């Protein structure tokens, strides 16, 4: 009834106004239980009504925030379950809603074992007396870091973004585990070259031709990288596959308040000074060199392949 | 308890009177979105759950115009209820209806109508609830300011206060207006009486929110020469205390004369209240959409930009917005339907709906209300208020700080 | 050199505090960083390198001393028992170049947020009613910090044209009366800078309240002297 | 030193900014000058930052020592001045690391000192000392950076957009030097956490009415491709091409060559140093790690760094420059390519 | 790669402070660089050997890369042993810097004007055996000893005034030959 009403409406402001979960693993699961619910307690005699609600609240929840493509998401893979469904069924309207909530329910259960999954690789990549790089805080670098230090003993340094400085939680973690961390501005980054041997890092979300968008100060890791040829692998799931290429893009980075960069009371010349602050970035598809996933490794170019299975084409647009 | 606010959306001073014998204060559009729809959108995202609003004058068009905005739907957190009577005519006397009415039943938020903030109270409230439980209900009142620089343009020398406060305890001891003044004066009273910080603070901006409690309203009823609240909190600390709050990288100001206005404007522009941006469409209005590009340009929907235009910095444009060829447009906002000429150069210029300009024209540092009009070979001096409807003709130069209204009375016609 | 060490000292000076003369304490402070050459101005009491001159004031007593000096002088006070190295407040005067060192005790003054600079001062009798600020000051410093239990030890690093200012006009006869203030409302290149220790002695033997915790205070403080 | 230091940069020093020796001194110093004392306290507190003042300060207080020094008995002046000066440039590099203008200085003075006759009279010698100071200042400081100046003119042009980073006092004096003479453009200012130096020169540009904007260094790829050219300075000349300066500026320069932007560097022609550096870690300076504490939110995440023994934090200042990402390099004698600096120099 | 004293000599004078490892690559058509790699072993320096076809594969964990040569070009280029340019290219393709140390009479006041005399040409014995059979007459075997070498794959070069760019050549060049007689 308007339950579900309010849960949506409460949903859409938190995702507008603010920020929602601190994971997107929650943000994913919480996504998957509002669209469960809303199959379950609506009134629907055929698919295509359903599909159609489906599409409309896809579309408000990206109105709400574009920035981040994680509820998309999921609706685009509840349209490809609800295609794979009626496709199985009439190639029916009786047992159409179990199946759903079956498929929902197994989704939910490997969205679970992703991170299991990607964590066990964490010994083929990683060798002893390696140097790592990470930059931010990410949830799955820290997994495979500290899973692949449980057995071998290696060096990270980790470098804090100038107007978020989550670098500094990150490297407090890791040195509560015993990896020899170590905090850096990034200024110093093409310096600290020349000495790394591998390149760890996370990522929002991947665009379609292999590209994708992180945090910002990324673009100048890949460079550095690709100059002294180093790899530079990527731990993403596989919810943050974005099956739409990278247009212009205007609005691709999100821009927050100026007081992060420069503070309020510096005077009467803010009235004259632009300050922008860009919270995101893009990363070229060249500069990527390996994919873990909770499948496996693959390579940047298997990117639409890996798409293609998990969204119908005619749900790019939603 | 649930939280609750009190809204008094008219402002009992003439200081927008130029132009509000047709439109009230709080109808005003900053960003082509009305300032009440502002401290609406604040108050729901601080957490309050019900607001009260009261109206004096003017009291249809607000009521009118409350209903059709999205706080009023059903599928509302904040449950807004509008309360207009004629016999208002300063804020003690509606603080004194509340106070008889009973409306208010724990701590609750003063607010005016035209205050655009993102303040989250979350902590400053949590710390005033502690020390009135921690003391037995001595403190009353817990202002809100916000850290900045005495030279900043936001800082306007008719709402510049310097107080003396406790290092140790948050609190209060001395309030005065700077209004005129070149020598401020402190009485001995905090040195002579007390220690352990009587620090003097003179880079606090008044962003016009506090925390009050049921008891002020009590003591707005006790005395009945009580009209604003600044005399309320000078007459308190001349014997109940009085403490106060200091955000850092929040924003916060209430709109009050023209320059503050322009200030509060540019600031919303640059997007220095994130996340209360022209794009995030906080209002819910289908009309109201528009999309962010490099440089904070901002354009909606059948801009119909022409060829030769250049959007140097910062611009808003309105939906069905007509411009010509070979303009100049800076620093500017631009409301709905306009229809701008040919080598028109607008710097530091706000447009409101329904302007029209011809080629030719050259207006720096104005304001135009709806529906005006402007010839060709015009030139608009700095701080050139123009009202509704004004067909000011061609060949003409107003100078500096000219006014022209429909009214007689009010400067030139 | 760099500092002359005045011990202007206009039997006080021959009290018994702690078994010891009372001129005794600044001198030994004073014996323990360098400081060869002593000028000491007493009356006729006098008994490490000490220059007498029987002889008033104390701006005075300097202009009667103002051939002697050649460079910065370093006031001290007869009365003087404290325990804070000297360098905490030498460090103000030298990196910052300021014109004035001053040194407080906790038991009106305002300081800046770093509570480091001298911006007002003002005592009880001189105001009346209201203590005014002009509006400069607070455009130049915000934030301004008060104390009012302080108490002064008599040690200040002046400068030499400041000593050269003080010798053609006799108008100013005490130096912490007249001398402080007229720098500290001058200012508004003149800077004046203060040192708050906050947890040491810093005692002036003035009283015989003040004597008889000088007594009790000596003890401890001469086990690790001497 | 202070804390603990990365296993790869175990062969520098680090100093803390508390840490002051001035407390184990005599208050009338006598073994060093009162001059010296003050400017290692000077050094110490970060009073003075600028490479061009730091060796300002360096020479005026060696002037000062100079005024007032005495011949000892049966000893020539020429054989004693570099050994009593000796310890005051020890003290000195031991209250913070020298820079290459103040080891140009100190050796042109030593060369100076060595040159002086044995039968010339004591104050002939410190007079002609001091003239010889001050004339060096002159030509070394005001008129290079003049013709520097006079030089980059010619380089800027209407609706040009300069990309800037950090603090220099010669890109500075060029871009108001531009704006005076009748260039119509706009400056990007590029600055990086702890030091933040490039607000001084934000406030300088703003105050001569230049305009300009404000960011990060993370976000200076967003930036570029509107960025027309790109003005750095410089701090030392090596040997090899390559160039010296902060630690923000090699990563400046990669990016502005991967977007295609030339890169311009200014420089004095004493700052040359016949050094040859590829990497930034054998020979670096290291500063205060506690420098890397921010106040983000509520509280600082890295308030105990110290407590964790696996913990460790790393200040960088300077970095080398690669000669391939230099495209034009400007100096008091004019314009040459950066790949033909050791001809010029030397 | 190789046998050169210079590059023996440089190595072997850095081994009494500092311990490090050292990577010998041997030569196909003669087997010098075991040689120098025994030479260094016997020097407390901890140093390994391989064959020329594992150049690039191990080309990842190597922080710096010193050879010798026999002649410098007028351009900066080398002269060096033959399988001495692949090296060079994994240098460049790994970003690892490339420098060489050799003294001062190796300076060639000249151009490679195709003279194809670069590389000097042996008995085709050393590759294959000449009890291979009846294939020999119409198998045409080719053995060159050197190699032609860019100056832009060189990082610095060693001299006894210092390091020196591959670019500043010509300014050595200009003051130690006259320029009439480099055609002699």
């Amino acid at each position: 009834g308007s339950e579900l009403s309010e849960r949506i409406e409460s949903f859409v402001e938190t995702l507008k106004r603010g920020g929602g979960p601190r994971s997107s693993e929650e943000m994913a699961r919480e996504t998957l239980g509002l669209l469960r619910q809303i199959i379950t307690d609506h009134r629907w005699s055929n698919a295509g009504e359903l599909m159609e609600l489906i599409r409309r609240e896809g579309r408000r929840m990206t109105a709400a925030q574009p920035s981040e493509t994680t509820v998309g998401n999921m609706v685009r893979r509840v349209l490809k379950i609800i295609r794979e469904e009626y496709g199985r069924l009439h190639g029916h309207y009786a047992q159409l809603q179990s199946n759903i909530i079956e498929a929902i329910n197994e989704l939910l259960v490997e969205l679970e074992g992703t991170m299991e999954n990607i964590a066990a690789q964490a010994l083929e990549h990683i060798h002893s007396n390696e140097v790592i790089m990470t930059i931010g805080f990410s949830r799955t670098v820290e997994a495979f870091l500290k899973e692949a230090a449980r057995k071998r003993k290696f060096h990270v340094i980790v470098a804090e973004c100038a107007p978020f400085c989550q670098g500094h939680e990150m490297a407090v973690n890791l040195s509560k585990a015993g990896i020899e961390t170590t905090v850096m501005t990034d200024a110093a980054i093409f310096a600290v070259m020349s000495r790394v041997n591998k390149v760890i890092i996370g990522t929002k979300t991947i665009l379609a031709n292999g590209a994708l968008r992180a945090v910002t100060g990324t673009h100048t890791l890949a460079l550095a990288a690709k100059h002294h040829s180093t790899p530079l692998i990527v731990c993403a799931p596989m919810f943050k596959l974005s099956p739409q290429f990278p247009n212009e893009e205007d609005s691709f980075h999100k821009f927050v308040a100026p007081e992060e960069v420069l503070p309020f009371t510096e005077g009467d010349i803010l009235e004259k000074v632009s300050v922008h602050c860009p919270v995101f970035d893009y990363v070229p598809p060249e500069l990527i060199t390996l994919f873990i996933s909770n499948i496996g490794g693959n390579a940047p170019s298997y990117i639409y392949r890996l798409m293609s299975e998990l969204y119908h084409p005619d749900d790019h647009v939603l | 308890p649930p939280l609750q606010a009190v809204l008094v959306a008219d402002s009992f001073d003439r200081r927008f009177f130029p132009i509000s014998k047709d439109q009230p204060r709080v109808l005003l559009p900053l960003a082509n979105v009305a300032l009440i729809d502002y401290t609406l959108e604040f108050l729901t995202a601080t957490g309050v759950q019900e607001t009260f609003v009261f109206c004096c004058w003017k009291a249809a068009q607000i009521k009118e115009h409350l209903l059709k905005s999205k706080w009023c739907r059903p599928t509302s957190l904040n449950v807004v209820r509008i309360i207009t009577s004629e016999l208002y005519r300063s804020l003690g006397d509606v603080l004194r209806d509340v106070d008889a009415k009973a409306l208010v039943r724990s701590d609750f938020l003063l607010v005016y109508g035209d205050v655009i903030s993102n303040i989250n109270i979350t902590r400053a409230l949590e710390e005033h609830r502690l020390r009135r439980k921690l003391e037995k209900n001595v403190s009353v009142m817990t202002m809100i300011f916000k850290e900045s620089s005495p030279s900043h343009p936001t800082r306007c020398h008719e709402d510049n206060v310097v107080v003396a406060v406790d290092s140790t305890t948050n609190r209060v001891l001395h309030f005065q207006k700077t209004q005129g003044l070149r020598r401020f004066a402190f009485p001995l009273s905090l040195f002579q009486g007390s220690s352990d910080g009587v620090e003097v603070r003179y880079d606090l901006l008044d962003c016009h929110i506090s925390i009050c409690s049921p008891q002020v309203a009590q003591l707005f009823t006790d005395n009945f020469d009580y009209q604003t609240r600044d005399d309320f909190v000078r007459g308190l600390l001349v014997n109940n205390q009085i403490h106060m709050h200091v955000t850092a990288k929040e924003y916060g100001a209430r709109v009050s004369n023209l320059h503050m206005y322009s200030a509060v404007c540019a600031d919303v522009i640059r997007r220095w209240v994130y996340p209360l941006t022209p794009e995030a469409n906080f209002t819910d209005s289908t009309t109201q959409s528009c999309t962010h590009s490099r440089h904070n340009i901002y354009r909606g929907p059948e801009v119909s930009l022409g060829h030769g235009s250049i959007l140097e910095e910062n611009v808003l444009l309105g939906s069905g917005t007509v411009i010509g060829s070979n303009c100049f447009i800076t620093n500017s906002v631009i409301g709905p339907g306009c229809h701008i000429g040919d080598n028109v150069v607008l710097d530091q210029t706000y447009l409101w709906q329904g302007v029209r300009v011809a080629a030719g024209a050259q207006i720096h540092q104005s304001l135009l209300c709806d529906n005006a009009e402007v010839k060709e070979r015009v030139t608009l001096k700095p701080r050139s208020v123009l009202t509704s409807q004004v067909v000011v003709g061609p060949n003409i130069t107003l100078p500096e700080g000219s006014v022209i209204s429909l009214h007689p009375p009010d400067a030139e016609e | 050199m760099e500092f002359q060490a005045v011990v202007m000292a206009v039997p006080k000076p021959l009290l018994p505090v702690g078994n010891k003369p009372l001129i005794w304490y600044p001198l030994n402070l004073l014996e323990r960083v360098g400081f060869e050459e002593v000028i000491v101005v007493t009356t006729r009491d006098v008994q490490p390198d000490i220059v007498c001159i029987p002889d008033m004031g104390t701006a005075d007593s300097l202009r009667y001393i103002y051939p002697k000096l050649k460079t910065d002088v370093l006031v001290l006070s007869c009365d003087l028992i404290t325990d804070v190295a000297l360098h905490e407040v030498v460090d103000l005067f030298r990196a910052y170049d300021a014109s004035l060192a001053m040194l407080m005790r906790k038991g009106f003054i305002g300081v800046d947020s770093t509570g480091k600079r001298l911006l007002f001062m003002a005592n009880e009798a001189d105001l009346d009613e209201e203590l005014v600020i002009k509006g400069s000051i607070l455009q130049k410093h915000p934030r301004i910090r008060f104390h009012t239990g302080l108490v002064d030890a008599h040690l200040y690093c002046l400068k030499k044209y400041i000593v050269d200012f003080l010798m053609e006009n006799g108008s100013i006869t005490s130096i912490r009366s007249e001398l402080i203030p007229y720098l500290v409302r001058k200012q508004f290149q003149v800077r004046c800078y203060v040192h708050i220790m906050k947890e040491g002695l810093c005692s002036r033997v003035s009283t015989l309240g003040l004597y008889m915790e000088a007594n009790r205070q000596v003890p401890k403080l001469l086990s690790a002297l001497c | 030193d202070y804390g603990s230091k990365v296993s790869l940069f175990s062969h520098l020093p680090q100093y803390s900014r508390q840490n002051s020796l001035t407390q184990f001194m005599s208050i009338p110093s006598s073994v060093i000058h009162p001059a010296m004392v003050r400017l290692g306290l000077q050094y110490s507190q970060g009073l003075v930052s600028g490479s061009n003042a730091r060796c300002i300060a360096l020479l005026r207080a060696l002037q000062q020592v100079i005024q007032d020094y005495t011949t000892p008995p049966n000893e020539e002046l020429s054989r004693d001045l570099v050994n009593k000066l000796k310890p005051y440039m020890s003290f000195l590099t031991q209250c913070r690391p020298l820079s290459a203008s103040m080891h140009n200085a100190i050796k042109f003075l030593n060369k100076e000192i060595t040159s002086v006759g044995s039968s010339k009279r004591e104050e002939e010698a410190k007079s002609e000392l001091r003239a010889a100071i001050d004339r060096y200042v002159q030509e070394k400081i005001v008129l290079a950076a003049q013709a520097i100046s006079r030089f980059a003119y010619q380089k800027i042009s209407n609706g040009d957009v300069i990309l800037v980073y950090g603090c220099s006092s010669l890109v500075s004096r060029i871009l108001q030097e531009a704006w005076t003479e009748g260039r119509r453009f706009r400056v990007v200012v590029v600055d990086s956490r702890p030091w933040l130096e490039g607000r001084h020169t934000l406030r300088s540009l703003v105050h001569a009415g230049v305009p300009a904007s404000y960011l990060l260094i993370p976000a200076a790829s967003y930036v570029l491709p509107e960025v027309s050219k790109v003005l750095l300075g410089a701090h030392a000349l090596l040997a090899n091409g390559s160039v010296m300066s902060r630690v923000g500026t090699a990563q400046l320069a990669l990016v502005a060559r991967a977007h295609n932007v030339p890169v311009l560097v200014c420089c004095e022609t004493y700052k040359f140093c016949e050094r040859v550096q590829t990497d930034a870690f054998v020979s670096n300076e290291l500063d205060d790690p506690d420098d890397l504490q921010c106040k983000r939110g509520e509280h600082v995440a890295l308030a105990n760094w110290q407590n964790h023994a696996s913990l460790r934090l790393l200040n960088l200042v300077y970095d080398v420059t690669p000669p391939e990402l230099v495209d034009l390099v400007i100096t008091e004698l004019g314009m040459i390519p950066c790949s033909s600096v050791p001809v010029v120099a030397r």
